[PDB]
RNA sequence: CGAGAGGUA
């Protein structure tokens, strides 16, 4: 009494490590002419936490039937649509559904005709809108759709949303405004699915699909890629000279501002104070000894990366100065789909801090050049000039950026720097 | 190896089971969210 | 001279210098000359 | 049977043509022949799944023709224009 | 297989390895370099404070 | 039909203890080939 | 403070030194920041309750959000014989006896 | 609400190469005439082969799969049947309407090195001769000794699968773009930036005329939609300088095929296919709305 | 490089100045021997014991 | 090695090429030049024709 | 003054410019290494000398400011491995991602096994039928003049989404492209016995020695050495024998090799890597005929989901695939033509567009494409580029449990 | 049957 499996069983699929409950997911087989391997939707891979490089799943089949009543009653994904770690949904777009209704919703001047609106209707369980747009200019026929009511085709008519932060306003399944901010649609407390969740829980996950098809539907009818254009970050080669100028100069104040704040200790209370000193000028003459001063001490260290970071901040914000609207790495950012800003800076304009937070018998030499390689004196060469010196915590600043190029002392720093991160 | 703790985790604590599969998954953005591709 | 030799010059050299080296050594000659040395003395 | 007939019951004058073993290449052109007509409200195709070579064309027709008319129609116009282009085409090469 | 002439060029290995390994069993052996310390160093080691000549041959610490 | 090694020779040997080529001395031989119709899909 | 081997705790040693300063220090909000004298000191309740700020303040710093009723749960259940054993099994061996 | 009225002019046409314009129609129908001249139009391939004696340096696999890729002359493609629905045959050997027989035998008894090419492949019909463009394709070399005897045959198939069967090679076309000059914003423009404007293009569709110092359009259709002109008048302050738009009721076909069947006839092939298709289709339709 | 107890490399896991030019400080093994096994670069020599006496050379030297 | 017939990703039959684009090296000739001259216009069949490795004749020879 | 003379030192040769000017004489030889270091050019430097003279990096920086660069390098590019040199734009790349590439990506790529495989019974034996070498050329690779440090073929890969079937960093491939020969690789596994009962048939492919002949197709179940017992098949071994071993030692044990051959055609869940740590498994086949065509024609046999770059952060692929394209496209002067991608001595990127815009295409490396399913333009462009890929020992069959 | 080294998630 062994029959084979077939359409409509339920198996426990898993992936180790089970970290968390929800790791352990009910799901009906289908069976697909393919072979030697399984297929899952790549919305469901959240809960499992793992990618598509070679991640494998075991899955449990089981064969008592009353093991089976109890797989898709508890185990299913429909009674795990609320996450027991946070309250939050559990199931969220992840990144591509995600661009695309940030696209969407952010161009606001890409107009769909009346066959591209019906072609994509196909994939959305309610009906059309009206057009909106009669007419655009004054020799245009086939009146056509706007961005934003393609996405409003995908709520119930009774369903009301309203975030104020982005300004979205949602009123009888119809997106009535929606100005920026893209957190809307990610993961949060206040989130469309989660209140869609709260609204029916009959046919969320329907709706999630039936978005997810029309979404990439629509990136295929648009089209993303990255370019060199998107890494240069910038229009012609005088902005870029401009940008370059400008990272130097605030890399160099960003350096003025750590040595600055370096001061705030109690050696220095008799300087600090306003008074009569005249070795103001010994204060600023004394460059270097700044940086042996700082790569020999914790809290002075911690202290310099902070300041560091304060005044970083004002140099990761030339990006949005610098760059694009169409550009995919910034649409990407800002989307939250995949990466930030600082990676931005780094592939563009410049690394940043690379600073390392285990104790080692070697400096960074400040310059990280040739001339700094073989200055007999560098903190690199074993001690800055012994009086000598047993530890230090590297601290360094490389100008350079991944897309212009790497010394090889700025490949060391780097590599040093990144030898720290391991999962194992 | 199998002594001590080993012992009791390899035979009481974690056990094998019959009508098990393990294959690599990929993805397929066709299929339902509560289905699995076999 | 000063720097009548040129640059391109001084590169093709390198590449020589480079080749040759290859060419005299190879990938493998730490191990073969330690294990010559203990045979013959 | 390679084209099943089913109609919408919550739509007045809608049907849904399933074909089987079909791609693209005929979809598109049927799509797009239905909407030069002035009857057809609502023309569109899909491939829900590659494995499965089916195509889903939906017709939505105004009180005036049924939407198999109509799709023989296109159908019959799409054969015409066929028929004119390898015409157009031996008229060409000799 | 050392200073071979052109007529095992033909016959024998297939030009793609320099031939560092040995043959034990059927299986190729390859040492890899143990990095040891100097032994003709004068050593300081601190806690306790101590200074240490290395052997060469026979154990003369 | 067994082929020996450097030496160009065909033993044919099908005994349990005869496994050294005759007249060469070495104990490696390669099995022949015979003519056999097989079927690819291209 | 420097770890008082002996019976007499820091605590104590550091009310006896703020003797000639009393009133400027805020004594009904002062407390030991470690886990475990703080009940010796204060009591279990004030223990939990900084345990649970502890807590939450490491779950905040982890970038994650967990609800209130899991930590107060996990406070619970590590304080039920009165002192907060370890997680080792000595701990559990005597939260048993 | 009816059928349209395409033209066809053609500009350029060979053996192998043919280049005509398509006008008044629609782009869906150009798509389906490419897809269907790409994957759908059958030729005849070696699918199946039979070695008895391969003693050379590369596998059997390798060589099955090499010569399974030989173009061979398709002219009676439409007129055979495939083997799936052969009823009259049994599927292995020289047939009469499915399959037909190849020999091949090489043996080098010589000190220089012997190229087996395609040249020494013969059949029993002659009108299944493959393709000789030339040395002919290199399919194994054999040093002295090392025979080859193989026998392998060909049978009908659709270029949609293991893409073997597929007579076209890249065929593409384009929409015949028509680009518009305002001619009055040229004139504030000077003789320097003229220069910069024209090597701003990455292929030659801009050139300057000498006689009366300004720009002209030569070779319009060579523009590749490559945004670049339009990029360098907004950067130079000149926003609706050239204005470049797609033609939808154009399109310039280039067909390239690799020696089955000729252009013209796997022109008229593809559209025979996709008539037949609309038939098949309009004849499912007819006998579901009728019963 | 043989360390006990692996597990807890250390120091000698991180790159090192002195590894200019003599092994890679770019690749390294990932996993538990990282930084252990070092691979040499291309320009890489082992200097062998030498035969000749270098006293009356450098004697001579003055 | 013999050289990848059909083009994988082109489709143009370039297995007839090999000699002429040797005897074309041969001469005063470069990459560019020698496929250009053999009416590779596609990028595609000329990286097919430049990346290719002549490994038969090792074969041949060991 | 401390001297040292004895073994285990590691040393590399280094330029001196002392007697610099020296080497200008005779222009037109090839240089021995032994000459040169008879003549003082060049000399072997330790790791405590090192730190005592001034070494300039590279050769443009000596002419610049002489009398302070006694000493020079020779190659930047030399300082990492053999494994690592080999990788262009290597220092525009993140380092974890470049350590993986030259750990990992090399020791399980699948490329040139060995020419003479008759004498070799070695088990797991993978061979390309049509290894490629890279379009781009290395200093280490043109002075090694070695073309297995190479294991790959490279395709035309494109960085766009295709229906949502390469999301989470996966890879949709042209079903076309791998039916015509393109990443398909043989795989010869050998079984091997020992006899000190001996070799018999004993009572269906096996012939009357106790081993099958050549050409039979072997299956589970199966038994592929007789022994009167005999070794059976197991339930994932198969192939087709190619060849049988007979071997003894001194002490009249007597051995037994059998080689079984299949051809691994790319399966669905075969994973595959690229230069730059870039790494993940088959998604979907698609047919030629969907893909996003460009104006000439030239379909993507790769095509790669966007969202893995912002997040792995590898710069330097796409700067790859430019100059590969700059390089394989004509010109409508071939000569003085950037082709090196030395990873401390890579080109600008003006000199990259420079390159691209003088063959025809746009600067930045993206062309217009039309779709292929509906035949109508995309609004944005797509980057397309012949990039190097790799294809892993790991496949889809032989996880399945 | 174990033991030793590499790798995958
Ligand atoms: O030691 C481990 N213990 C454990 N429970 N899991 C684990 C361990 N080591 C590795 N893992 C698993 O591996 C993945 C790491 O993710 P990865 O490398 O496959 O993908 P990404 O996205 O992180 O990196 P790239 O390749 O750049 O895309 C972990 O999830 C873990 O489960
Ligand atoms: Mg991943
Ligand atoms: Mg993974
Ligand atoms: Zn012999
Ligand atoms: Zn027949």
């Amino acid at each position: 009494i062994f029959r084979s499996l077939m359409d409509g069983d339920t198996v426990l699929m898993n992936r180790p490590p089970s970290i968390h409950q929800h790791s352990l997911i009910a799901m009906t087989v289908r069976i697909l002419p393919t072979t030697s391997v399984v297929s899952l939707n790549p919305i469901c891979c959240l809960p499992f936490r793992g990618d598509f490089d070679g991640d494998c799943l075991h899955g449990y089949v089981p064969q008592s039937i009353q093991a089976k009543v109890e797989l898709d009653e508890l185990v299913a994904l429909d009674k795990q649509l609320i996450n027991r770690q946070n309250g939050r949904n559990l199931l969220s777009l992840g990144q591509d559904s995600l661009t695309a209704a940030y696209l969407v919703n952010v161009e606001k001047n890409c107009y769909l005709n009346r066959a591209q609106m019906q072609q994509l209707q196909m994939y959305c369980p309610f009906q059309l809108p009206p057009p909106a747009i009669i007419k655009a200019s004054p020799s245009s026929t086939e009146p056509q759709w706007t961005g934003m009511q393609l996405f409003g085709m995908l709520f119930p008519p009774g369903f009301d949303y309203t975030y104020p932060l982005n300004n979205v306003v949602v009123s009888n399944g119809e997106l009535l405004s929606f100005s920026e901010g893209s957190a809307w649609l990610r993961d949060g407390e206040g989130n469309f699915i989660e209140r869609l969740l709260k609204h029916d829980k009959g046919k969320v996950l329907d709706i999630i699909y039936s978005a997810q098809e029309m979404l990439s539907q629509w990136l295929l009818m648009r089209g993303l890629s990255v370019s060199l254009a998107d890494l240069y970050l910038s229009s012609d080669l005088q902005s870029r000279k401009n940008l370059t100028e400008e990272i130097s100069y605030g890399l160099r104040e960003a350096e003025q501002v750590c040595n600055k704040q370096q001061l705030m200790v109690e050696s220095w209370r008799d300087f600090l104070a306003v008074n009569g000193e005249d070795k103001e000028e010994d204060s600023v003459s004394d460059l270097a000894r700044f940086c042996y001063e700082r790569q020999k001490s914790a809290t002075l260290s911690e202290l310099a990366v902070s300041a560091f970071k304060d005044a970083y901040r004002d140099v990761q914000a030339l990006a949005y100065r610098y760059g694009d609207q169409s550009n995919s790495f910034l649409i990407m950012s800002k989307a939250g789909s995949k990466g930030n800003i600082g990676k931005l800076v780094q592939h563009s304009m410049c690394i940043g801090l690379q600073n390392s937070a285990v104790s080692l018998s070697f400096g960074f030499p400040r310059e990280l050049t040739c001339a700094a390689w073989n200055d007999p004196n560098s903190p690199l060469r074993g001690a800055k000039g012994k009086t000598t010196t047993e530890s230090y915590v590297p601290y360094g600043v490389i100008e350079n950026s991944f897309l212009t190029g790497l010394n090889p002392l700025e490949s060391f720093v780097h590599s040093v720097t990144s030898r720290d991160s391991s999962f194992s | 190896k199998l002594c001590g703790l080993r012992f009791m985790k390899d035979v009481l604590l974690g056990k094998r089971s019959d009508h098990t599969f393990r294959t690599v998954v990929v993805g397929d953005p066709s299929l339902k969210l509560n289905e699995i591709g076999i | 001279n000063l720097s009548e030799l040129g640059e391109g010059f001084l590169q093709s050299f390198c590449k020589k210098a480079a080749t040759s080296f290859f060419d005299k050594y190879g990938l493998i000659s730490h191990q073969l000359n330690s294990y010559n040395y203990f045979i013959e003395h | 049977k390679k084209v099943s007939y089913d109609r919408d019951t919550k739509i007045i004058n809608a049907a849904s043509f399933t074909v089987e073993r079909e791609d693209h290449t005929i979809g598109n052109i049927v799509r797009m022949q239905l909407h030069r007509d002035e009857n057809v409200l609502f023309a569109g195709y899909q491939l829900p799944h590659p494995l499965k070579y089916k195509i889903i064309v939906r017709i939505h027709t105004t009180s005036q023709s049924s939407p198999m008319q109509a799709y023989n129609q296109a159908i019959n116009d799409l054969d015409k224009e066929l028929d004119y282009l390898k015409n157009q085409f031996e008229a060409e090469v000799a | 297989t050392s200073e071979k002439g052109k007529e095992n060029c033909k016959k024998g290995d297939c030009a793609f390895d320099q031939g560092g390994y040995f043959v034990i069993k059927g299986a190729e052996k390859v040492f890899i370099a143990q990095e040891q310390m100097c032994t003709k160093r004068l050593w300081i080691s601190n806690s306790p404070w101590t200074v240490s000549f290395r052997s060469e041959n026979k154990r003369n610490r | 039909t067994y082929v020996c090694g450097d030496c160009g020779q065909e033993n044919t040997l099908k005994s349990g203890d005869v496994i050294q080529c005759r007249e060469c001395g070495y104990r490696i031989l390669y099995k022949k080939r015979t003519r056999r119709v097989v079927q690819y899909e291209a | 403070m420097y770890g008082d081997r002996g019976k007499r705790n820091c605590w104590t040693a550091l009310l006896e030194t703020c003797l000639p300063i009393m009133d400027m220090i805020d004594w009904g909000r002062s407390h030991p920041d470690n886990i475990r004298q703080c009940c010796s000191v204060y009591g279990i309740d004030a223990g939990r309750s900084i345990f649970v700020a502890n807590l939450e303040s490491a779950v905040s710093d982890t970038g994650k959000e967990i609800l209130r009723e899991h930590l107060l749960l996990v406070a619970d259940s590590l304080s039920v014989t009165g002192e907060f054993v370890a997680l080792n099994a000595k701990g559990w061996s005597k939260q048993r006896q | 609400t009816y059928q349209r009225f395409p033209k066809i002019k053609i500009r350029e046409l060979k053996d192998d190469y043919a280049k005509f314009e398509l006008r008044e129609t629609d782009v869906s129908m150009a798509n389906a005439l490419r897809r269907v001249m790409i994957s759908e139009v059958p030729t005849v391939a070696i699918d199946l082969v039979e070695i008895e004696v391969n003693s050379s340096v590369l596998n059997d696999e390798f060589i099955a799969h090499r010569l399974g890729l030989i173009p061979l002359t398709s002219e009676r493609a439409m007129s055979m049947r495939f083997s799936r629905d052969c009823d009259a045959c049994d599927g292995d050997g020289q047939c009469e309407f499915c399959s037909v027989e190849f020999r091949l035998s090489s043996k080098c008894v010589t000190d220089q090195t012997l190229d087996v090419t395609s040249r020494d492949l013969y059949s029993a019909d002659p009108t299944v001769t493959p393709v000789d463009f030339h040395k002919g394709i290199i399919i194994v070399k054999l040093r002295r000794g090392q025979e080859l005897k193989l026998r392998a045959i060909a049978r009908k198939g659709i270029g949609k699968d293991h893409a073997k069967w597929s007579p076209a090679a890249t065929v593409t076309f384009m929409y015949e773009p028509d680009i518009i000059i305002n001619e009055d914003m040229m004139d504030t423009l000077s003789d320097e930036e003229k220069i910069d404007l024209i090597e701003s293009s990455p292929t030659k569709v801009f050139g300057m005329d000498p006689v009366t110092r300004q720009v002209v359009v030569v070779d319009p259709e060579a523009y590749t939609y490559d945004e670049e002109v339009i990029k360098k008048a907004e950067a130079m302050g000149k926003p609706g300088l050239i204005e470049i738009s797609p033609k939808d009721d154009s399109f310039i076909f280039t067909v390239e095929s690799t020696g089955a069947v000729k252009a013209s006839q796997l022109v008229l092939n593809a559209i025979d296919l996709l008539k037949q298709k609309l038939d098949a289709v309009r004849l499912s339709d007819d006998t579901v709305e009728a019963d | 490089q043989q360390v006990l107890y692996t597990g807890k490399v250390g120091d000698a896991r991180y790159p090192h100045p002195s590894h200019w030019g003599r092994v890679c400080f770019l690749s390294t093994p990932d996993g538990e021997n990282c930084g252990l096994v070092k691979n040499m670069s291309l320009l890489g020599l082992v200097s062998t014991q030498s035969l000749e006496s270098v006293v009356e050379k450098l004697f001579a030297c003055g | 090695m013999i050289i990848p017939v059909r083009c994988f990703t082109c489709g143009k039959v370039i297995g007839n090429k090999w000699d002429q684009y040797l005897d074309l090296l041969q001469l005063d000739y470069t990459e560019g030049d020698a496929l250009d001259a053999l009416q590779l216009v596609r990028y595609c069949c000329r990286r097919m024709l430049m990346t290719h490795v002549d490994l038969i004749e090792k074969l041949l020879n060991y | 003054v401390r001297i040292f003379t004895d073994a285990g030192r590691l040393l590399r040769p280094l330029l001196v410019v002392e007697n610099l000017q020296k080497l200008k004489q005779e222009k037109p030889s090839q240089y021995p290494f032994d000459h040169l270091l008879d003549h003082g050019i060049l000399e072997l430097i330790g790791i405590e000398e090192e730190e005592d003279c001034n070494t300039a990096w590279g050769i443009k920086q000596l002419l610049k400011e002489p009398k302070i660069y006694t000493h020079c390098e020779l190659d930047l590019s030399f300082l990492l491995g053999v494994s690592c040199a080999v990788v262009p734009f290597a220092n525009h790349d993140h380092g974890r991602r470049v350590l993986y590439q030259s750990q990992k990506h090399c020791q399980q790529a699948i490329g040139f096994s060995s020419t003479n495989p008759n004498i070799r019974c070695d088990t797991l034996s993978q061979q390309l039928f049509y290894p490629q070498k890279p379009l781009f050329k290395t200093l280490a690779s043109e002075c090694l003049k070695k073309e297995v440090l190479f294991n790959g073929q490279n395709a035309i890969v494109a960085v766009n989404v295709h229906l949502g079937y390469n999301q989470e960093d996966s890879i949709v491939m042209n079903k076309a492209s791998l039916e015509r020969g393109m990443f398909r690789s043989e795989q010869i596994r050998s079984y091997k016995a020992e006899v000190d009962v001996q070799f018999g048939k004993t009572h269906d492919s096996l012939e009357d020695d106790g081993f099958p002949f050549i050409g039979a197709n072997m299956s589970t179940g199966d038994i592929v050495i007789g022994r009167c017992h005999s070794i059976k098949l197991k339930h994932t071994e198969r192939g087709i024998v190619q060849k049988v071993v007979l071997s003894s030692n001194d002490e009249g044990k007597n051995f037994a090799a059998v080689s079984l051959r299949q051809v691994r055609s790319p399966c669905l869940g075969d994973k595959f890597s690229s230069m730059h740590g870039q790494k993940g498994v088959l998604g979907y086949l698609e047919e030629q005929q969907n893909f996003p065509f460009t104006i000439q024609g030239i379909v993507p046999d790769i095509v790669i989901n966007p969202h893995a770059f912002p997040s792995r952060q590898t710069p330097g692929q796409l700067l790859e695939a430019a100059l590969s394209k700059g390089i394989a496209c004509p010109i409508q002067a071939y000569t003085k033509l950037t082709r090196h991608a030395t990873p401390f001595s890579t080109p600008g990127v003006t000199e990259i567009t420079e390159q691209l815009h003088r063959a025809g295409f746009s600067r930045w490396g993206n062309e217009r494409v039309y779709n292929g399913r509906s035949g109508e333009m995309m609004r944005s462009m797509i980057f397309m580029g012949p990039t190097f890929y790799q294809r892993l020992v790991h496949m889809s069959e032989d996880k399945v449990k």
